[PDB]
């Protein structure tokens, strides 16, 4: 029936221009890989680019919006055409409809068009999509709708070159507001949407701090599900990037014993990479910030993890620990050693990744220089530590690194052997 | 000296 179709769309009338466009838009509704690129041939795109400036008749707005959605879901080339026929500013005006239907439909026409690539993301953000989408948001607004919106606010924050942050500062009181939702779905578009904004320079994250999820955040890593889990745990994660001050908002929360949760708990192996890789940022602190760790328990199921657990999170583990012995305290650093990290420490000197290493070699040199200390103090004949090293197998390890390639491992192996070991 | 924070990738 598509000889009809095409006319139907060609016509004068408006019943034929709306029944017409309804059967595209079903044709392109279909779960099942729908004929894009044959809706395209037919010449029906520019035809229904003219059907949404009809704001007379919001039902064939409404399907038309629908239809090119649809047409915009597809490949690269599909989304190009759309915008080639000028849609994108229409859809933007859209966003001001009095029909709530094609106001949302105009959000997700958006999302689309943003979401397939940075260079269509910068050209929906250059129509100034962002403030009209942002201000038919309120009190009143129907799920839905919150739902559409908070996947495009996603698309719009999405993507590698990251979009200017003065192009997306406006979504951040927004953002702040919706991660209090209860509904899993914002929740999820929300977190994705905050872990963009999050990751980058410093002034970055006072932003996103200044705005006040940090509370909310570490409430979400709690949540049961992981679909919400895992974008609010890598937005945590990327806070504690920051400098200590900004570090310390997600500590206030209590987010240590949540993360400790994610150790314990049986998730999936990258949701504990995450979880070690936080801490790790966490222990690049002050001294007061490892003392956190410390006390919410974290040090010894972190062991436990860097002797046993699979190596993508025992090289986060062995981060968070030698960090810990580079800004701890020398009794910080006695509680680590009681803990037993010295033998887990020892055993990763043979791993095939040389920043691991050389990661472990400098969490080693910090444990000796405690040990060194109080071999001075006490006035010993032995650094403890240096025995402990002997007894886990480690100075043979350390001996052997002498042998290696790597002018990193070399360098640091022979200070150790000269300082302990002459 | 190679210890310390890490930004994402």
């Amino acid at each position: 029936s598509l000889p009809a179709m095409i006319g139907g769309v060609y016509s004068d009338d408006n019943n034929l221009q709306l029944e017409a466009t309804t059967q595209f838009r079903k044709l392109l509704s279909i779960e099942r890989s729908p004929p894009i690129e044959e809706v395209i041939q037919s010449g029906v795109v520019p035809r229904f680019v003219q059907f949404l400036t009809r704001e007379d008749f919001p039902q064939l707005q409404f399907e038309a919006a629908w239809a090119l959605t649809n047409i915009a879901s597809g490949t690269s080339e599909n989304t190009k055409v759309v915008i080639d026929h000028g849609a994108v500013p229409i859809f933007v005006k859209l966003l001001g409809s009095s029909s709530d239907d094609v106001r949302e439909q105009a959000v997700w026409a958006l999302g689309n068009v943003a979401g397939d690539s940075p260079k269509c993301r910068d050209l929906v953000l250059a129509n100034g999509a962002l403030l009209p989408l942002l201000a038919q948001l309120n009190e009143h607004t129907k799920l839905s709708m919150l739902r559409n919106a908070t996947w495009t606010l996603s698309n719009f924050c999405r993507g590698k070159p990251q979009p200017s942050f003065e192009q997306t500062r406006p979504a951040l009181p927004a953002l702040a507001r919706l991660i209090h939702s209860n509904d899993e779905e914002v929740l999820t578009d929300a977190c994705w949407a905050l872990s963009y904004l999050s990751d980058g320079t410093n002034d970055k994250i006072q932003a996103v701090i200044e705005a006040g999820v940090c509370p909310r955040l570490v409430e979400l890593l709690l949540h049961p599900s992981p679909s919400v889990l895992i974008p609010a745990l890598r937005t945590v994660g990327n806070i504690v990037t920051g400098d200590d001050a900004q570090t310390q908002c997600i500590i206030d929360h209590q987010a240590l014993p949540c993360l400790l949760s994610l150790l314990t708990q049986n998730l999936k192996k990258s949701i504990k990479k995450e979880a070690c890789w936080t801490i790790s940022n966490i222990t690049a602190g002050n001294k007061d910030q490892i003392q956190a760790v410390i006390n919410a328990g974290i040090i010894g199921p972190l062991v436990n993890l860097l002797q046993t657990a699979e190596f993508d999170i025992k090289k986060e583990a062995a981060w968070a620990i030698s960090n810990a012995t580079s800004g701890g305290s020398h009794d910080q650093i006695k509680y680590l050693v009681s803990e037993g990290c010295i033998k887990p420490l020892c055993d990763l000197l043979i791993c095939p990744d040389i920043r691991i290493v050389t990661v472990c070699l400098e969490g080693l040199e910090n444990i000796l220089k405690v040990g060194e200390t109080d071999k001075t103090l006490a006035a010993g004949d032995v650094n403890v530590f240096s025995q402990m090293i002997d007894e886990a197998e480690g100075l043979e390890k350390i001996e052997n690194l002498q042998s290696h390639d790597n002018n990193e491992i070399y360098e640091k192996a022979v200070k150790i052997l000269e300082a302990y070991w002459m | 000296s190679v210890l310390g924070k890490r930004k994402r990738h």
